[PDB]
């Protein structure tokens, strides 16, 4: 609809497409088997980002409360943009940057941002992989290292932290992070974190050495194993004392959380992380298919699987949350019972859940003075369920603690980390795809050098950038990318990708060119979303981000051993200078789309 | 350190694989 001049001779034609495959068999990587393509998409869309952030987002807000908006926007906003990314990659036969520049030179900024966003999300994920494989390396010892504390200085008690906090808390915060007091208090490159980060980058380079002719062989173990281990954890998780309590807790969603703006804001941003939309990987992966591949079927299958896996993962994360919560509740009562049995010298087994409160007052009447001198913890179980996990805490504290309770603790622990490592590595394949290819298509390195040279330079580059997440304050540093800053650019790109393919390339052209490939011209559902419904939701929700998430003071939970209520999150405001850091990483890609366009409209004229 | 020896073995095998693949690439040349 916008006044585009000479779009053709800048992109492939429809009559030429018949010679983009057999004629162009070389010069472009091609999926050996549709299976190999489907596993990559399944891996990429249903990896970390769909299986890591989702439960954390659901544990926060409300259990079932946050699930409703997510599944509304998953189809009303995610399915459209996923179909639009697959079809345009399959039609124009080029990667992200190439596709946007083909539609319009100014759109190059869209691909540039997509490359930066993909880089940053890989940098983030890699660290999570490094922590996963730290934990995976320690889980080959019958008594797992986070099931106890180091003896006191006089080998008497244990570290005040470990004593006042949990063994799992001490293994995470002290033995793994050696975390400092503040983001301001920068630490040192904890050598063992650096060493695991090196292992992470090393394995990823090995699996992505030679583009897609090395990752497609990897996704045979990397997109299957994670789903054949998450159905066993489901069974194990369901087979847990009090598991069915947390499961119901998840399906009991206060409706007043569904009527809060941030809840849905954290759902929309989450849609574009669940499906790796606006990283640009998907466009490239769909461009190596047959020109006559049914991409509508692929988008719907990927979306259904991606939607259904989100709920399957919150049913495994809650079974464990209700297991731990039930245990705490039981411990609270046991302790209470013991306290009253002590002093009063009640016969052991006399007082029980069945007769606590009546024997509280009874014994009170018998001897109030003594009963008065008796602390009594409050046990609720629902309050235990309501307890919200800290960032990354759920996987390295909640799950780790539950595993220790599980029999043959080392078997499960190992399996739990091998699942998280595999669905991380899978996710990283797409993340790396979306930074290698743009960098090839800028023609930045002399094209005599092989593909392996360029893939190692970015592995080492991002490896060197990842030293900041290896300091004492690194965890705080990593929790900044869990702020709105991370989602700021994604929303801009996704909207621009939709607007460019509908009001620049032309939806009419798109409808014809889609009809040429799959056979039929897309349904009314696809028309009503792409034209108005999809753009409106995306645009309105970014405006909401500007109004809620963006309009919030930056604060972060600090782990202060020397702090009143040490075993309690200390929420403090970020120092002003970290606004500079959020201005760049929210504003570099987001202003790249406008700011390369203006460059192309002041050089031409 | 058991964790440390596990780390060592894993990194060794991974670098061996990296070398094998760079060679596979040399063969492809
Ligand atoms: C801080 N943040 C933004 C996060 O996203 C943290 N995510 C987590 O801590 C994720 C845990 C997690 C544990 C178990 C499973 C299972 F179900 F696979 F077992 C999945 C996810
Ligand atoms: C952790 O950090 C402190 C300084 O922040 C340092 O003295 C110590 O050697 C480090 N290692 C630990 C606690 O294992």
């Amino acid at each position: 609809v916008l006044p585009n001049p000479g779009l053709d001779a800048r992109i492939p034609s429809l009559a030429e497409l018949e010679t983009i495959e057999q004629e162009e068999a070389s010069s472009r990587p091609k999926w050996d088997n549709k299976a190999q393509y489907m596993l990559t998409c399944l891996g990429f869309c249903v990896g970390l980002g769909n299986v890591w952030r989702f439960p954390y987002l659901c544990q926060s807000h409300g259990g079932g409360a946050f699930m409703i908006p997510f599944l509304i926007l998953l189809v009303l906003e995610g399915i459209p943009l996923l179909y639009l990314e697959f079809a345009i990659g399959q039609r124009l036969r080029r990667g992200s940057l190439g596709v946007w520049s083909s539609i319009h030179p100014a759109l190059k900024g869209l691909g540039l941002a997509s490359m930066l966003t993909s880089f940053m999300v890989g940098l983030y994920y890699n660290t999570i992989i490094s922590w996963i494989m730290w934990y995976l390396f320690n889980s080959f010892q019958e008594p797992l290292p986070w099931s106890d504390c180091p003896l006191n200085e006089n080998q008497t008690g244990y570290v005040d932290e470990c004593a006042r906090s949990s063994p799992v808390d001490y293994f995470w915060y002290r033995e793994t992070l050696n975390i400092s007091t503040s983001i301001s208090d920068s630490g040192s490159i904890q050598w063992w974190m650096l060493l695991c980060l090196a292992c992470a980058w090393s394995v990823l380079y090995m699996c992505t050495i030679r583009g897609i002719e090395t990752t497609g062989k990897a996704v045979y173990i990397t997109s299957t194993l994670p789903y054949v281990v998450l159905t066993i954890f489901l069974i194990r998780g369901l087979t847990l004392k009090g598991a069915t309590n947390g499961i119901v807790f998840l399906f009991t969603p206060n409706v007043t959380e569904l009527a809060q703006p941030d809840t849905w804001l954290d759902a929309g941003a989450q849609v574009f992380f669940s499906f790796s939309l606006a990283f640009g990987g998907l466009i490239s992966f769909s461009s190596y298919n047959s020109v006559h591949n049914n991409c509508e079927k692929d988008s719907v299958i990927v979306s259904i699987i991606n939607g259904f896996t989100s709920v399957y993962v919150a049913i495994v994360v809650y079974s464990v949350i209700g297991f731990r919560a039930t245990q705490r509740y039981d411990d609270c009562f046991s302790t209470n019972i013991l306290t009253l049995i002590n002093g009063f010298d009640l016969p052991e087994g006399n007082v029980t859940q069945e007769n606590f409160v009546d024997m509280q007052q009874r014994c009170n009447a018998s001897d109030p003075a003594a009963y008065a001198q008796l602390v009594f913890q409050t046990c609720d179980i629902n309050a235990f369920l309501s307890e919200a996990v800290e960032g990354t805490g759920l996987a390295f504290i909640v799950f780790t603690e539950a595993i220790t309770k599980m029999p043959l603790s080392p078997l499960w622990s190992v399996l739990f980390f091998i699942m998280l490592f595999c669905l991380g590595l899978s996710s990283m394949f797409g993340n790396m795809e979306g930074v290698v290819v743009p960098l090839q298509d800028l023609r930045v390195i002399p094209p005599k050098w092989p593909k392996e040279v360029l893939t190692g330079l970015i592995c080492l580059g991002t490896f060197l950038i990842g030293f900041i997440f290896t300091l004492n304050s690194g965890q705080y540093w990593l929790s900044l990318l869990d702020s709105y800053a991370g989602s700021i650019p994604l929303l801009i790109i996704a909207f621009c990708e939709m607007f460019s393919v509908v009001y620049v390339y032309g939806v009419d052209r798109f409808n014809k060119d889609i009809e040429f490939m799959i056979g039929h011209k897309p349904n009314i559902f696809w028309q009503v979303t792409w034209r108005v419904v999809s753009p409106l939701l995306m645009l309105i929700i970014f405006l909401f981000f500007f109004v809620v998430e963006v309009s919030q003071e930056l604060t972060y939970s600090i782990w202060d051993p020397g702090y009143e209520e040490f075993p309690k999150s200390q929420k403090i405001s970020y120092p002003n200078w970290v606004y500079v850091v959020v201005v760049i990483v929210a504003g570099v890609p987001s202003l790249t789309i406008p700011g390369y366009a203006i460059y192309k409209l002041i050089r031409n004229h | 350190s058991i964790w440390l020896i596990v780390f060592g073995v894993v990194m060794g095998v991974i670098v061996v694989g990296i070398v094998i693949l760079i060679f596979t690439g040399i063969r492809d040349r």
